[PDB]
């Protein structure tokens, strides 16, 4: 929980990579591309 | 005269080093003890 | 003398390593701190 | 707390490395063995006649 509000937000804020407005990897082309589409489906599934 | 060494710059980085050195020859030079012999106002004569 | 004798070095070197990263959490920089650790020696060779 | 290190990257790198440098040189020192004391103490009285 420490690393959690110390390390892990000041990394956020550094490393990670801007995301684009409704983009969830379904653009993606490979594995990656096939699981994400895969996942939002299953997730509308679970919701519904 | 702070105002001059600023201006030099190069001389004093290498009369630090020279320091360094300096610092480094008189630390393995100065032998190594424990803890000294104090006068605690008392000793002792063996006779064997 | 023979087992457990000479442990120094390595706890001087990490209190230079504690150091240096406890000044660049006070100035927020890698760099900075370095302004502080090269007075050191210029103490040390003093008291040798 | 969280928005204080958002602006100090380094501070929070800092206290990170520091308690990983305290781990390392306890993993040095720290004893090893298959259990703890688990078992209780026993004491006993031998005598011969
Ligand atoms: C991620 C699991 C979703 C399963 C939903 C099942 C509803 C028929
Ligand atoms: C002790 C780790 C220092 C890393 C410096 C990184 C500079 C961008
Ligand atoms: C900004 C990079 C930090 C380096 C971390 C080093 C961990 C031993």
């Amino acid at each position: 929980v420490l690393v959690a509000l110390i390390l892990t937000p000041a990394l956020c804020a550094t490393m990670l990579k801007p995301i684009a407005k409704g983009d969830h990897g379904e653009g993606k082309k490979g594995f990656f591309g096939w699981f994400n589409r895969m996942f939002e489906k299953s997730t509308h599934h679970y919701t519904d | 005269s702070v105002g001059g060494i600023l201006r030099s710059t190069g001389r004093y980085l290498v009369l630090y080093l020279i320091i360094v050195v300096g610092m480094a020859y008189l630390f393995v030079r100065l032998p190594s003890s424990f803890l000294p012999d104090e006068d605690q106002g008392v000793f002792m004569t063996m006779v064997q | 003398e023979r087992l457990s004798g000479n442990q120094a070095p390595s706890l001087y070197a990490i209190s230079l390593i504690v150091v240096f990263l406890c000044l660049a959490a006070l100035y927020e920089s890698w760099s900075i701190p370095f302004s502080v650790m090269l007075v050191v020696p210029l103490g040390v060779i003093g008291a040798l | 707390m969280p928005n204080f290190f958002i602006d100090r990257p380094i501070f929070a790198w800092v206290i990170a490395i520091i308690i990983m440098l305290a781990g390392g040189l306890a993993i040095l020192k720290l004893p090893v063995a298959q259990y703890p004391t688990i078992a209780p103490p026993a004491v006993t009285i031998s005598a011969s006649y």
